[PDB]
RNA sequence: AUAUUGGCGAGAGACCGAUAGCGAACAAGUACAGUGAUGGAAAGAUGAAAAGAACUUUGAAAAGAGAGUGAAAAAGUACGUGAAAUUGUUGAAAGGGAAGGGCAUUUGAUCAGACA
RNA sequence: CGUGGAGGUCAGUGACGAAGCCUAGACCGUAAGGUCGGGUCGAACGGCCUCUAGUGCAGAUCUUGGUGGUAGUAGCAAAUAUUCAAAUGAGAACUUUGAAGACUGAAGUGGGGAAAGGUUCCACGUCAACAGCAGUUGGACGUGGGUUAGUCGAUCCUAAGAGAUGGGGAAGCUCCGUUUCAAAGGCCUGAUUUUAUGCAGGCCACCAUCGAAAGGGAAUCCGGUUAAGAUUCCGGAACCUGG
RNA sequence: AAACUUUCAACAACGGAUCUCUUGGUUCUCGCAUCGAUGAAGAACGCAGCGAAAUGCGAUACGUAAUGUGAAUUGCAGAAUUCCGUGAAUCAUCGAAUCUUUGAACGCACAUUGCGCCCCUUGGUAUUCCAGGGGGCAUGCCUGUUUGAGCGUCAUUU
């Protein structure tokens, strides 16, 4: 780390982006069934094997 | 905006596939401006940011709210 | 037949204070450690998995098969039997009930119901209809949702309409004499179906 | 020492990412993927690893092209365009 | 709104090039706006419109080339029918209808006769 | 009784194609019978309900009430009539969802295509 | 003419009914474990309809008490029914190193039948 | 005797409440069990004659789930140490600020990097969970911002070693070989003044390629600047490579 | 006599059996024959006015073209010119396109967004250096085309 390949940075980038709470408006859609984001990740709870 | 006001610098998010050459030209062409030099980096969301410095004749601030932001 | 068995589970053997069924290996997921394969295991293979080469059909000797269909035909006269069988036939002329050959040529349902009425079916016809119930089982959601009695069995010698004309009235069944079926002559193995024979059909019998 | 104080020294990757399947199964020193076989022209798989196959066969993916072949088959592999009509 | 294809195809080559530019300036400027406005769905219809123009520019350039290759051995592979790889290498009807001198003589002399039983 | 071999009485199969029907199919599923009047008027029993139509609720609690269909909520298998609503506790107002098999159509909204449909069922119009 | 636990499209069952049935009826080959090969879950049900509780009051708040909606909140996004282990409260009893049991009767509590 | 499903039948029961569940209330049976009342409930269900089987549990250190006694119990005791006041806040042993008392004692509890993490950085908001007391605080939660180079690294080179190629083995997945029993390739300009580049010499026979962010290696410094970047921005002053 | 323990009951907890549901599974049966160098299966990264996923799609990015339908989409915002119409739609159909970075994967490499060569064209005063745009260069093999090698070898010059 701390001097990465563009491939690793890219991945890290994508992971930042996926790292937000459920967008609350979805909760309102007809038949909506998702209550929360159940794929959330925390840097000190689960490492992301690269 | 501070770079625009204080730095005579336009900041653009810019295509990843594009280099300092292509950024410079496209700013020149899309904006009728002369460019001193161009600095780039990759944001942590995987987007390219261009610190575009205009030459002493131009005033990025005008040029900023002539493209229409502020 | 791959079910229950899609694990690489081992026994842990003894010495671990724990039963000896095989167990799912690895970790990190809560499935792992768990009983495997055993018929008493959650997720196990069942004891003696059912198999398709089970014998489903059964042979009956052709002759005996006749002895039965014959017998069942014989009891379609014998009013007590018919009466005892469901079948509302107190207020019918006589038994066997034989109706004009002209019946076989009826094109139109309404005409057909009218006929059957006249010759005495009415009360049986109403017994279907008054008896539709929602199947009690789990059967109700395996393409067997409703339940109901059996109507009369209209037997003909030639189909000139009569089948299509009755095919939609609740309970009634048609048969060409030449065939004639046990399953229909004695539904549920109780003798005494209410049959209505056309003349032609009644004579072809011999 | 064979236990945890030796786990302390675990900081070097044996596998990074596989370009062909992207799986952190690219053995760096061996230069091949423990999962998919790359750069072997063939994809790695084995009849004793069914779950493995199932995890990777056709239709676990986008099927970008195969998707549409049975439509195309159904309509006899038409070429040209559809015409017109009314209301 | 949104540009319509059937109206695009009457427009000349260099009119569609210019629209595509107009639309691009358009789009560019909306994007400046979108980051002030709390929603900007107008931008949708302009970038679906650029699609349309490009489609049509590519449409007409293709059916141009498609015809000046019409009826000759050898035309760009991506104008050739797709079919299926296998279907592509199957014998042609000609190459399959093919028949030996000796065979055809025989096919002629003794062909499968229509006949019937009764009397 | 079914007689064909390309029709199925399978209840599971039926319930699936109901609930997963595409909008275009839901249009026809969502049909209302014309009013006794309009039926003579057009020689036709029923029609896929369409928005700016006029309708009488002939079943249920809002039985008797009438109005203009203001949207066809195909997503919901439901129809909303502009005039039949729920007043709340915060006195805010909310559409009640009605089922077209429980309306009766009282004035059709006519297009060329609408008339064309009525004619395809071999109907007549005034 | 024969084969077919693959693929596309169909019709079915004396089959399983959410610990069953395919591992997966759900964002399931997911989440998660492992350097890797591989391993691999749990998890369906408010109501016809959100009508998903305006308003008042106590509270820092979460909430509570009212009100209100509903056929029903003894359906309140902990939601159909809502057993058992196990728990709180209330009521009744008994208890000198376990408790529970059998035959029998006293005492308390409780109850059916039959009288005419 | 009892269960799931199947054929027949009683035109069986039922939203005027099916099923289920609860009940030291009633009744039938020696018993498996059966029937009723009341309560709870909300959409289905049973009697009889037959058919059928994934058909009856207390045990298997049985499977999965749930739950206890143990018990408010073992404990929360290494790394010298804390204290007064104010501010804030519903709330302060624990937050902020001031004071004081100490510690690490440059072989650091300082100032930076490599591997590894991947946003933890920084601001604002902020306490349901988490930080085995707490919490107004946080590496937590929400929402944003942030990583600027001709000269710093990579990129080039070669190391152990890896590894295509003409080939040779191997039924074959592939194994061997690396300049090896191979017709292995490219530079300098001349000849063109139909013209763009054929031929004219002379050479040189090196035979892939990957393999070092610590080895080799063209070149940048000081001052200033940010909430968070800086040998990268700004200022000034240089230097290298190519043209 | 309390408390405590125990038993029963009512209400209230805990927990999720049971009953009733089922867009799933299982098994049978019938019909059918269509992946890929015309770049498949698979990967990675992206794309929405407001999306983390699932589904969809590829810088023309929950879609473009065409055809049928004939008025929706809907969680909110939105368009408003789209409703007697070459016309709504997260519609159906699908014959035409777009199809990033990759993959047998093909200029060379690849723990690198690493490094060449050719052609056309544009800019910088440029056949030669730099930059932008487009188009190309894997391997075995077959037929053919052209250029060739060998005293393998025939004839023909004077
Ligand atoms: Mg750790
Ligand atoms: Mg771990
Ligand atoms: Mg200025
Ligand atoms: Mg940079
Ligand atoms: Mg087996
Ligand atoms: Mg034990
Ligand atoms: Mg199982
Ligand atoms: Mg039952
Ligand atoms: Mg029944
Ligand atoms: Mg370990
Ligand atoms: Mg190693
Ligand atoms: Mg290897
Ligand atoms: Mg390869
Ligand atoms: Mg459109
Ligand atoms: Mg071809
Ligand atoms: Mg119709
Ligand atoms: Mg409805
Ligand atoms: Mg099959
Ligand atoms: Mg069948
Ligand atoms: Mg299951
Ligand atoms: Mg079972
Ligand atoms: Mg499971
Ligand atoms: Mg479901
Ligand atoms: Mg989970
Ligand atoms: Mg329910
Ligand atoms: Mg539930
Ligand atoms: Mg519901
Ligand atoms: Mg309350
Ligand atoms: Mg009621
Ligand atoms: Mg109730
Ligand atoms: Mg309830
Ligand atoms: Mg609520
Ligand atoms: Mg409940
Ligand atoms: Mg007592
Ligand atoms: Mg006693
Ligand atoms: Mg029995
Ligand atoms: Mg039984
Ligand atoms: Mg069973
Ligand atoms: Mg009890
Ligand atoms: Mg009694
Ligand atoms: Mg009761
Ligand atoms: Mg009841
Ligand atoms: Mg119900
Ligand atoms: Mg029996
Ligand atoms: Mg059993
Ligand atoms: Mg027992
Ligand atoms: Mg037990
Ligand atoms: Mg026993
Ligand atoms: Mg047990
Ligand atoms: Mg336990
Ligand atoms: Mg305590
Ligand atoms: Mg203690
Ligand atoms: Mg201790
Ligand atoms: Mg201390
Ligand atoms: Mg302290
Ligand atoms: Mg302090
Ligand atoms: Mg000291
Ligand atoms: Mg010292
Ligand atoms: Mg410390
Ligand atoms: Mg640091
Ligand atoms: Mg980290
Ligand atoms: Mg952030
Ligand atoms: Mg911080
Ligand atoms: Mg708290
Ligand atoms: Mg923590
Ligand atoms: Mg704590
Ligand atoms: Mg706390
Ligand atoms: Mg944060
Ligand atoms: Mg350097
Ligand atoms: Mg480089
Ligand atoms: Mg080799
Ligand atoms: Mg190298
Ligand atoms: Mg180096
Ligand atoms: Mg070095
Ligand atoms: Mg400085
Ligand atoms: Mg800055
Ligand atoms: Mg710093
Ligand atoms: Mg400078
Ligand atoms: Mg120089
Ligand atoms: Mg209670
Ligand atoms: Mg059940
Ligand atoms: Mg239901
Ligand atoms: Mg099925
Ligand atoms: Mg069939
Ligand atoms: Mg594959
Ligand atoms: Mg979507
Ligand atoms: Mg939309
Ligand atoms: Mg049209
Ligand atoms: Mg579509
Ligand atoms: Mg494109
Ligand atoms: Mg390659
Ligand atoms: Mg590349
Ligand atoms: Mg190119
Ligand atoms: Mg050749
Ligand atoms: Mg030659
Ligand atoms: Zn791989």
């Amino acid at each position: 780390a701390a001097q990465k390949s563009f491939r690793i940075k890219q991945k890290m980038a994508k992971a930042k982006k996926q790292n937000r709470p459920l967008p609350q408006w979805i909760r309102l859609r007809t038949n909506n069934t998702i209550r929360y984001n159940a794929k959330r990740r925390n840097w000190r709870r689960t490492k992301m094997n690269i | 905006m501070k770079k625009v006001e204080d730095g005579n610098i336009l900041v653009f998010q810019v295509s990843m596939k594009a280099n300092k050459y292509q950024i410079k030209k496209a700013v020149k062409e899309l904006y009728e401006v002369d460019v001193l030099k161009v600095n780039t980096l990759v944001r942590p969301n995987g987007t390219k940011k261009a610190y575009v410095r205009l030459t002493a004749d131009y005033d990025a601030l005008d040029i900023a709210n002539r493209i229409g932001y502020i | 037949e791959k079910a229950g068995h899609q694990t690489s589970a081992e026994s842990w053997g003894t010495g671990r204070a724990v039963a000896r069924i095989p167990r799912v290996g690895g970790g990190g997921t809560g499935r792992s450690g768990q009983g495997a394969f055993g018929n008493m295991c959650r997720g196990g293979r069942m004891f003696a998995p059912t198999k398709t080469w089970r014998k489903w059909n059964v042979k009956v000797n052709h002759n005996e098969k006749r002895y039965a269909t014959a017998s069942a035909i014989a009891a379609t006269a014998v009013a007590s039997l018919v009466l005892a069988r469901g079948h509302r036939v107190e207020k019918i002329p006589e038994i066997p009930l034989v109706v004009s050959t002209d019946l076989e040529s009826i094109q139109k349902t309404k005409e057909a119901v009218a006929a059957l009425k006249a010759v005495g079916a009415h009360s049986d016809l109403l017994k279907v209809l008054k008896s539709k119930k929602l199947r009690a089982g789990k059967g109700k959601y395996r393409n067997r949702r409703w339940t109901q009695r059996r109507g009369p069995l209209v037997v003909y010698a030639e189909d000139n309409g009569i089948v299509k004309a009755l095919r939609n009235v609740p309970g009634v069944e048609t048969a060409n004499v030449a065939s004639l079926n046990l399953l229909q002559l004695a539904p549920g193995a109780h003798l005494g179906r209410f049959v209505i024979w056309t003349e032609a059909a009644f004579t072809k019998l011999d | 020492g064979k236990g945890t104080p030796s786990f302390g020294k675990r900081h070097n990757k044996s596998h990074t990412l596989c370009n062909r399947c992207g799986r952190r199964s690219f053995h760096v020193q061996k230069k091949t993927c423990s999962s998919c076989g790359y750069p072997a022209a063939k994809t790695r798989s084995y009849n004793w690893g069914a779950k493995a196959k199932r995890r990777h066969t056709t239709g676990t993916g986008r099927m970008r092209y195969l998707k549409h072949v049975s439509r195309r088959f159904k309509n006899g592999f038409q070429t040209g365009s559809a015409s017109k009509a009314s209301a | 709104a949104g540009v319509k294809a059937y109206e695009l195809r009457t427009k000349s080559k260099e009119q569609l090039a210019s629209q595509l530019v107009d639309l691009k300036k358009e789009l560019a400027e909306l994007k400046v706006q979108k980051l002030s406005r709390p929603s900007l769905p107008k931008i949708k219809t302009v970038r679906k419109s650029i699609a349309c123009v490009l489609t049509v520019i590519n449409e007409q350039q293709r059916e141009a080339v498609r015809q000046l290759y019409k009826g000759k051995k050898y035309q760009p592979k991506d104008l050739r029918a797709k079919k299926t790889r296998a279907l592509r290498r199957a014998l042609t009807k000609f190459e399959a209808s093919q028949v030996t001198e000796k065979q055809r003589k025989k096919q002629i002399a003794f062909p499968q006769r229509k006949y019937a039983i009764k009397a | 009784a079914k007689q064909s071999l390309d029709v199925s009485s399978d209840r599971r199969k039926a319930r699936k194609a109901y609930f997963t029907a595409p909008s275009s199919q839901r249009r026809v599923l969502l049909s209302a019978p014309l009013s006794k009047e309009l039926r003579a008027q057009y020689g036709i029993k029923a029609l896929p309900i369409r928005r700016d139509d006029e309708v009488l609720v002939v079943r249920g609690s809002k039985k008797g009430q009438e109005g203009k269909i203001s949207s066809v909520y195909r997503l919901k298998f439901a129809v909303q009539v502009d005039k039949v609503t729920k007043e709340k506790v915060n006195g805010a107002s909310v559409p009640i969802n009605l089922h077209p098999s429980k309306l009766v159509i009282t004035k059709l909204h006519l297009d060329k295509d609408r008339k064309a449909l009525i004619q395809r069922k071999g109907g007549k119009l005034e």
